[PDB]
């Protein structure tokens, strides 16, 4: 008798991407942008 | 730790994560370092100026 | 030692949006107030 | 507990043909079954460990098929290193219970035995006991019958037999039956006979002697 | 590699006790059930005892319960049987076996009884150690048929199971066939070894059976000749 609960998980896949990453006034990355993701970026 | 250079060493306020040893500026020069024996962070400032 | 307890009830594959997730440090370098690529 | 039954139980085959062994169970075991092989005089070794999976170093002619019950081991293209006794064991619940074995014999054109009867030696009759030996030499079907008769009375319960391993050259068997009497009881009868029945004999063969006739 | 050895067997008169020991090498001994498994002569395999780690769960057989006692020592990597008040149906070859794999940890190997010991022989007989009595079974016309005739040697009434009879100091290998020893009601063994030889050669050459009894020190050569 094995019961399973009601959690969840999520799976996504990686691609070769170029990222723009700003860190913070003390290390730790606050934000990054994905180019090739709209003509704006 | 094998990285050679010249300059002035001063006490720092930067605070490294445990997996970090060197710190780099925008010109990619090493400007901070963690001392491998006292585990304190130091700033490296060039010597010529003016 | 093995028991496969599965039920043959397939399942429509759902999807959801990872908006801005999954950003790691791709090095062991320290940096402050910058915009690295 | 959980009992196991192996169905073939003394299977006989030629060399280079298909062989099936079936093993059933008295509960629901999922895939926890192992097949073991014992050659005479050694320790048993595992061949299949989860009803379909060979071990490392087992040749690819053994095959396992399985279910809740009704497991099967198959040997295709038999080779002379594969003649042994095969057990099935269940790994599901403790205590782990064995099957019953299945000896696998080598085919051989029906061969009738040479029969020979030996009276007791004069040295033994001094000691006070009489062994009467009857020998059956070379023979495929081991399902031979040895009937002792003393003065034409079928003798029950004073004989012992043993049989040899299937011969590595001509794939035959040989059998020795010993009838044991006291000197006193030996000296009370005349004709000692040994009547052998066997598939290679159209009617049984009797070898006999007459106590006290040079 | 991985190995299991045993010791302690031999011969015991019934109503007395024995102790079998088994030593392992190459495992993590606390991650496996251990088992003792007997095999009677001329019969099949049959489990005797199972024990889990720390000795909490213990299975005996219905034929042996209340007389045998398992024990483990995970520090010394050792398995035991204390066999009390032995009987004549305990004459068997015993095996130490590992098949446990203990479903709470991350062990290695296969799931099954993959590794085995080598076997230890226990013989129960109020006997002692007696020497064989030998007779020659003469070649006779009742044994003769056409081109060949058979002659042999009957070696009977001995307890210490390993006994050997050769023909002509090991010369004749053709037709020489020693039959399995038989265990009488008296408790002593007996056997007879026979060889066929061309009927033209009844008495012509040498046919002397060399009887050697290794637990004792018996060595006797007996010649077999046609009946007087
Ligand atoms: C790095 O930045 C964080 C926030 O961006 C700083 O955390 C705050 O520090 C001020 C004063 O230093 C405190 O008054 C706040 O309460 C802090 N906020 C939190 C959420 O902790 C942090 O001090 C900075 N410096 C480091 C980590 O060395
Ligand atoms: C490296 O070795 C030095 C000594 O060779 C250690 O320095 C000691 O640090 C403690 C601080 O807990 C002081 O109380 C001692 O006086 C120091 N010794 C000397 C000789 O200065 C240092 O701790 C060592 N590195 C590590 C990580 O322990
Ligand atoms: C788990 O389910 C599978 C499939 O239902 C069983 O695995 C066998 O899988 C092979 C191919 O991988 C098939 O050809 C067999 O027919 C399957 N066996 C059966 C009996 O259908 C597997 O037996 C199941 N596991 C357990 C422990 O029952
Ligand atoms: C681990 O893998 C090696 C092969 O890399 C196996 O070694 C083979 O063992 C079989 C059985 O004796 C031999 O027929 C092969 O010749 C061996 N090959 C080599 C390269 O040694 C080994 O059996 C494997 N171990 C286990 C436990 O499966």
């Amino acid at each position: 008798g094995w019961t399973a609960g009601a959690a969840a998980y999520y799976v996504g896949y990686l691609q070769p991407r170029t990222f723009l990453l700003k860190y913070n006034e003390n290390g730790t990355i606050t934000d990054a942008v994905d180019c090739a993701l709209d003509p704006l970026s | 730790n094998g990285l050679t250079g010249t300059g002035v060493l001063t006490e720092s306020n930067k605070k490294f994560l445990p997996f970090q040893q060197f710190g780099r500026d925008i010109a990619d020069t090493t400007d901070a370092v963690r001392d491998p024996q006292t585990l304190e962070i130091l700033d490296i400032t060039p010597c010529s100026f003016g | 030692q093995c028991v496969n307890l599965t039920t043959r009830t397939q399942l429509p594959p759902a999807y959801t949006n990872s908006f801005t997730r999954g950003v790691y440090y791709p090095d062991k370098v320290f940096r402050s107030s910058v915009l690295h690529s | 507990d959980i009992v196991m039954t192996q169905t073939p139980f003394t299977l006989s085959a030629s060399v280079g043909d298909r062989v099936t062994i079936t093993c059933r169970a008295s509960q629901g075991i999922r895939n926890d079954l192992g097949w073991y092989q014992q050659k005479p005089g050694k320790a048993p070794k595992c061949l299949i460990y989860a009803a379909s999976s060979l071990l490392s170093g087992v040749p690819s002619r053994f095959s396992g098929s399985g279910s809740g019950t009704e497991f099967t081991l198959t040997i295709s293209s038999l080779q002379p290193e594969d003649f042994a006794t095969y057990y099935c064991l269940q790994h599901n619940s403790y205590p782990w219970t064995f099957g019953q074995g299945t000896k696998l014999e080598i085919k051989r054109t029906v061969a009738a035995p040479s029969v020979f009867i030996f009276p007791p030696s004069d040295e033994q009759l001094k000691s006070g006991t009489a062994s009467v030996v009857c020998l059956l030499n070379n023979f495929y079907p081991r399902e031979a019958k040895v009937q002792w008769k003393v003065d034409n009375a079928l003798q029950s319960g004073n004989s012992q037999e043993s049989v040899t391993e299937q011969d590595s050259k001509d794939s035959t068997y040989s059998l020795s039956s010993t009838l044991t009497l006291s000197k006193a009881d030996y000296e009370k009868h005349k004709v000692y006979a040994c009547e052998v029945t066997h598939q290679g004999l159209s009617s049984p063969v009797t070898k006999s002697f007459n106590r006290g006739e040079c | 590699e991985v190995q299991l050895v045993e010791s302690g067997g031999g011969l015991v008169k019934p109503g007395r006790s024995l102790r079998l020991s088994c030593a392992a090498s190459g495992f993590t001994f606390s991650d496996y059930y251990m088992s003792w498994i007997r095999q009677a002569p001329g019969k099949g395999l049959e489990w005797v005892s199972y024990i889990s780690s720390s000795g909490s769960t213990i299975y005996y057989a219905d034929s042996v319960r209340g007389r045998f006692t398992i024990s483990r020592d995970n520090a010394k990597n050792s398995l035991y049987l204390q066999m009390n008040t032995l009987r004549a149906e305990d004459t068997a070859v015993y095996y130490c076996a590992r098949g446990g794999w203990e479903l709470r940890s991350l062990a290695g190997g296969y799931y099954g009884m993959d590794v085995w010991g080598q076997g230890t022989t226990v013989t129960v007989s109020s006997a002692s150690t007696k020497g064989p009595s030998v007779f020659p079974l003469a070649p006779s016309s009742k044994s003769t048929s056409g081109g060949t005739a058979a002659l042999g040697c009957l070696v009977k009434d001995y307890f210490p199971e390993p006994v050997t009879v050769s023909w002509n100091s090991g010369a004749l290998t053709s037709g020489v066939h020693t039959f399995p020893a038989v265990l009488q009601s008296s408790g002593l063994y007996s056997l007879s070894s026979v060889v066929t030889v061309p009927s033209s050669s009844l008495g012509t050459q040498t046919y002397i059976c060399n009887v050697n009894h290794k637990p004792s020190n018996t060595k006797v050569d007996k010649k077999v000749e046609p009946k007087s």
